[PDB]
């Protein structure tokens, strides 16, 4: 599902944001 | 190496493009 | 999640994206 | 195209691997 995949990618973006350099 | 924030923002823009797909 | 776990989940979803249509 | 999108997602995943916890 395109919307379901997009939601999963956004949750992954949430996780990436909380990583360090 | 891009920062976590820049990568996260890129990933949100790709998620918008995925949401726009049809299948 | 580790960088590794996130990257692998991204690659998993990339394959699913690859299988969609325009 | 979806393949172009998936290619960019994979490139992004490569870069995420270079980050740290």
């Amino acid at each position: 599902s395109p919307s379901a995949l997009a939601d999963e990618l956004e949750q992954l973006a949430y996780e990436v944001e909380h990583l360090s350099s | 190496t891009a920062s976590p924030h820049a990568l996260a923002n890129r990933l949100r823009q790709l998620a918008y493009r995925v949401r726009s797909l049809s299948s």
